């Protein structure tokens, strides 16, 4: 359940044993959620809406930094 | 002799043998939740909690036999040349280690060996148990290893209380010196004698609390056979 | 013939008289490479300084400043003890400049080679050696004329972590002491006037 | 008496300092929270170094061939040479200039073929 | 010894320790432009050099001339002296340029959040 | 100063240690010259009261008594955070236990 | 003080039956060899005697140095060293004579008296350093003669240690001639 960006970057991640250590290199692997889109007038409003919905959902989600279920970890690796 | 360590060990054994700490009499549950929820603690943490209070759910004779086997295995393992070299290096790199809280080279190896010994003791204590997955101890995370090393107990150390007293000669105040001269001489003496000797004594006490006794020494005391 | 002359160096010295005549002929002919090879052979039969200088110059292609032919013209068995001032000075300058050029080439190829050599030398060196003052800057300009140049000295209280590159177990402290003592004894046998044992006392 | 009070205060301070500097060697604490702190510090240092190495590997993976050679040189400099004193920044610049000379030759060939 | 004290004061004030340019700057800060012996004379200095709010032509001319002379001298210098130690400031500048190159290469392929998190963790670890 | 003396020193050094571990894929004379130049450039501050030949002999003896083959040597000053972070990470206790 | 004691021990180790004599003396004093050695070190520290073997101006500094050495010696924890010294003079009053009566100890003491102590030394003159250096040179010559005499017999490590101890004692005399001579006279 991962994107090709993760496995490519996961292949570049070496010398890690604990998921906590992988929990340290979190934002480095966060690039797999690029979500590329155009800069059209319609897409820009949609992009703003998506970003607002994601930010507002995370506050209600309130998951701890160790629990990153939305970001694949060392198990998939 | 009301030796602190021996008395504390006997009190702990009596408390755990009173039956008021047997695991069957209590149901471990996370009391925080408003709805009754069982203990959702980690598997390694639960195993450590069980091993730490091993005698509480065990009988006296069972504790005696298991502890005897575990202690024999621990003595045999600590008799290894690698452990001897590690202990020698730890004893050597002492004074410099007293100069900062940054860990020395031999101390990290000591911690790793302590974690390995904790794993071995946890495996040996319940060696007859048929509901424990030894492979679960294969690879531990940072938190898992830190938790496991917490209950590690070097059994080869002297069980006697290490609290002692040392007498350091005190230089008297000269009757021919003035206030300033006496203060200067006293400050110089205080530093040069007390600080080195005091630091050495404290480090020696800590090391003795950390350095286990030699196997033959135990044999020389009849502690083990 | 000249290659055969080399065999004369390996063969008995009966042909050295014939080799001496051939060397006189070669000095008359003013050879560049053949003279160098003949000098290397003959001065390997006698001493080693001249042979090493001739071989190294031939390898470096020191065609210019070929005064060695005049050195080859020396009659003491086609050699000479206490060679001319030019012969010694030229060889010394050649060795020094070759060392400098090789060091420059190594720095251009492996910039860490110099630091690696220094660390390898100073790792097991005496403690006083580790207190050697840092090198100074010879640069010119407004610095060293108008302002004040900051020094490059440091605390120099380090720990030399020696790990074998081949992974083999290193020599123990006692083994290193024994090897150092044996090498010092061998050197003292070579050099009557030396304070090497004093260095063994850690300065 | 005053010396006695001074000696008692000094003994207390020395014992506290020994605990604050050597308790990681001893197993006095029931939970061994001091040794846990030392193990955590060692693990954090190892994690920082490993994260640096992994970032270097990822950067090497996400670059071209000439870019990879230049990144290798620059990373070796910033890793070892930057903390070393007997290394030549002039030599590093010379290697970089040779690479740039090859690149400029390629650029001129492209712009004027 | 008072003589020793005077000798030490003189030695510490040597040009090898006290920059002559620093001494000149101190003298300039201590003397007014009217009483500035080195400056009250040269009228072009008092009018053309520092008397113009905008002397861009003169500034550009001086910069171009200095740059050309320094480029020629630098070519001459880099054409020789294969084994010599440069000034500490220059060596630090070169090392800083290399470090800036490495940092830009890192920043190209790294997220700002990851970089900030790593830097904060490193600072906490250092503390 | 003497060519014969320099050659004798070079011969003694060659019979004593192997410059190939010092510099790989090079001639013995060039290796000796490079070693002398490096010693002069770096160990000059101690050459005032110590003979150059003696200092070279001591350095070579130490470098060969550490091991007869090539080794990796790192200088770390634990007083610095960067070095201390590198000191512990680069060091493996089992390695020391193996005398490697 | 401690250097002189070490030199005396090294010189007494050479003599034969000295161990048996020390054991006999310790048995007469109801002590062991180690206790006898410690008591002998205490007896050597005779501050009252030290009051008469040095110039008065050097007494306070010498007294402080002796107190520092005692607190740094193994017998510091015994108590007020000066008073503790008197304790020895009351506990085994005659043992002092035994301290010079043993074979190896007597030989070492006689050698120390001969090599170092000479009549040319003026105690009040010890405040200067030039006379101290001259006495150090003379004692160095005497120590070379004594080392040669010792090397004439016993045919190694003991001889080398004795020579090193003599050199160290000469160095101590060079550094502080007044204190060194006062300590030598007090020990004698
Ligand atoms: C417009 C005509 C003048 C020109 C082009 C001229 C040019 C210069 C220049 C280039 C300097 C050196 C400044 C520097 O490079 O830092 C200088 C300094 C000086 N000039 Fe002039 N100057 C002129 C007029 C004068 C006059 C009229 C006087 C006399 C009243 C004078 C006296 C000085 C003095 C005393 C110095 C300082 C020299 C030293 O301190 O070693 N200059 N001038």
């Amino acid at each position: 359940q991962t994107n090709k960006e993760w496995w490519n970057l996961a292949k570049n991640i070496q010398d890690v044993k604990c998921q906590q250590e992988l929990n340290r290199y979190n934002d480095l692997l966060s690039q797999a959620y690029t979500l590329s889109l155009d800069n059209t007038i319609r897409n820009l409003v949609f992009k703003a809406k998506f970003y607002s919905w994601l930010f507002v959902i995370n506050w209600f989600k309130a998951f701890p930094d160790d629990f990153h279920p939305f970001i694949p970890g060392l198990e998939m690796k | 002799p009301e030796d602190e360590g021996i008395e504390q060990q006997l009190d702990q054994q009596e408390v755990l043998l009173s039956g008021r700490y047997d695991p069957k009499l209590y149901d471990f549950q996370e009391g925080y939740t408003k709805n009754p929820e069982d203990d959702q603690t980690s598997l390694i943490e639960k195993k450590a909690f069980k091993f730490r209070y091993r005698l509480a759910n065990e009988t006296s004779e069972t504790f005696q036999r298991r502890n005897n086997r575990m202690v024999e295995r621990q003595i045999k393992r600590f008799q290894q040349p690698q452990y001897k070299h590690a202990f020698e290096q730890l004893q050597k790199n002492i004074a410099i280690s007293s100069n900062s809280g940054n860990a020395l080279h031999s101390e990290y190896g000591y911690l790793e060996l302590l974690s390995n010994e904790s794993v071995q003791l946890y495996k040996d204590y319940y060696e007859s148990d048929a509901e424990e997955d030894f492979k679960v101890f294969e690879n531990l995370s940072s938190k898992e290893k830190l938790v496991m090393i917490a209950n590690f107990e070097n059994n080869l150390l002297p069980k006697y209380d290490r609290s002692e007293v040392h007498l350091i000669p005190k230089r008297q105040w000269e009757p021919a010196f003035g206030v300033w001269e006496n203060f200067l001489y006293d400050i110089t003496e205080y530093a040069s004698f007390i600080a080195p000797r005091g630091k050495e004594i404290a480090a020696d006490y800590q090391i003795q609390s950390a350095i286990p006794l030699t196997k033959e020494e135990l044999i020389e005391a009849g502690l083990y056979k | 013939a000249l290659t055969v002359k080399s065999e004369a160096a390996l063969w008995k010295g009966a042909e050295q008289k014939v080799l001496s005549g051939l060397n006189n002929l070669a000095k008359t002919e003013l050879v560049q490479i053949t003279h160098h090879f003949g000098v290397n052979k003959q001065g390997s039969e006698a001493l080693w300084s001249q042979l090493d200088k001739a071989a190294v110059g031939a390898f470096p292609e020191l065609s210019v400043d070929e005064t060695l032919q005049l050195i080859d013209g020396f009659g003491e068995c086609p050699d000479s003890y206490t060679l001319s001032h030019d012969l010694n000075q030229r060889l010394l300058v050649s060795w020094e400049q070759l060392g400098k050029l090789n060091f420059q080439k190594l720095k251009e190829t492996n910039p860490y080679f110099a630091s690696d050599i220094v660390n390898q030398l100073d790792a097991a060196a005496a403690e006083f050696i580790k207190v050697r003052p840092a090198a100074e800057s010879e640069a010119g300009g407004f610095l060293n004329s108008l302002g004040v140049s900051s020094s490059f000295n440091t605390t120099k209280n380090d720990i030399y972590v020696v790990q074998s590159a081949s992974g083999k177990k290193l020599n123990n402290k006692e083994q290193r002491e024994a090897y150092v003592l044996e090498k010092a004894q061998k050197y003292l046998k070579e050099d009557p006037q030396s304070k090497i044992l004093d260095i063994i006392a850690q300065k | 008496a005053i010396r006695n009070f001074v000696f008692k205060i000094s003994n207390q301070i020395q014992n506290l300092a020994a605990k604050r500097s050597l308790a990681y060697l001893n197993q006095i604490d029931s939970q061994s929270v001091p040794s846990r702190a030392t193990i955590n510090m060692k693990d954090q240092v190892t994690q920082m170094q490993r994260e640096i190495d992994n970032m270097a590997n990822v950067i090497r993976a996400q670059i071209p061939d000439e870019d990879r050679a230049e990144f290798e040189i620059l990373k070796k400099y910033y890793v070892t040479g930057q903390h070393d004193s007997l290394v030549d920044p002039q030599d590093v610049l010379l290697q970089l200039d040779r690479i740039q000379v090859l690149k400029n030759l390629k650029m001129i060939e492209l712009n004027e073929e | 010894m008072f003589l020793g004290i005077f000798k030490d004061v003189i030695k510490l004030l040597n040009k090898k320790v006290v920059p002559v340019y620093f001494w000149f700057f101190l003298y300039c800060f201590l003397s007014t432009m009217d009483t500035n012996i080195f400056v009250s004379s040269c009228s072009f200095l008092k009018v053309e050099v520092f008397g113009k709010d905008e002397n861009t032509t003169l500034v550009l001319l001086f910069y171009v001339f200095y740059s050309l002379f320094n480029f020629y001298l630098s070519r001459i210098k880099n054409k020789n002296n294969y084994l010599v130690r440069k000034h500490l400031y220059t060596t630090e500048l070169l090392i800083e340029l290399i470090l800036f190159k490495y940092k830009l290469i890192i920043l190209k392929f790294s997220s700002i959040k990851y970089i900030l998190n790593f830097n904060v963790r490193k600072f906490i670890l250092f503390n | 100063i003497n060519f014969k003396t320099k050659y004798r020193f070079y011969k003694f050094i060659s019979t004593n240690f192997n410059l190939q571990t010092i510099i790989k894929n090079c001639n013995d004379k060039i290796i000796f010259s490079t070693l002398l130049y490096i010693v002069n450039l770096n160990y000059s501050f101690f050459y005032k009261t110590i003979k150059n030949t003696d200092l070279i002999v001591y350095l070579l003896a130490n470098k060969f008594s550490i091991l007869n083959d090539n080794i990796i040597v790192s200088k770390f000053n634990i007083s610095k955070f960067n070095d201390y972070i590198k000191y512990i990470n680069n060091t493996n206790s089992i390695d020391t236990y193996l005398e490697n | 003080w401690q250097d002189l004691s070490k030199f005396a021990c090294l010189r007494a180790s050479l003599n034969k039956e000295s161990e048996k004599a020390f054991q006999e003396l310790a048995k007469k004093n109801n002590v062991s060899p180690q206790e006898l050695v410690e008591l002998s070190k205490i007896v050597s520290m005779n501050l009252d005697v030290l009051k008469q073997n040095i110039n008065s101006e050097q007494f306070l500094l010498e007294k402080e140095s002796t107190l520092k050495r005692y607190r740094q010696s193994s017998i510091g924890t015994r108590g007020h060293l000066q008073t503790v010294n008197e304790a020895v003079n009351t506990k085994y009053p005659t043992l002092a004579e035994g301290l010079g009566q043993v074979a190896g100890y007597k030989e070492a003491y006689q050698a120390l008296r001969e090599i170092f102590v000479h009549p040319s030394i003026s105690v009040n003159n010890l405040r200067q350093g030039s006379y101290g250096q001259q006495f150090a040179v003379d004692f160095r010559t005497r120590a070379d003669e004594y080392v040669k005499a010792l090397l004439k017999d016993h045919s190694v490590q003991t001889i080398q240690e004795i020579q090193h101890t003599l050199h160290q004692i000469i160095k101590n005399y060079e550094q502080n001639p007044a204190s060194i001579y006062a300590r030598i006279l007090t020990v004698l």
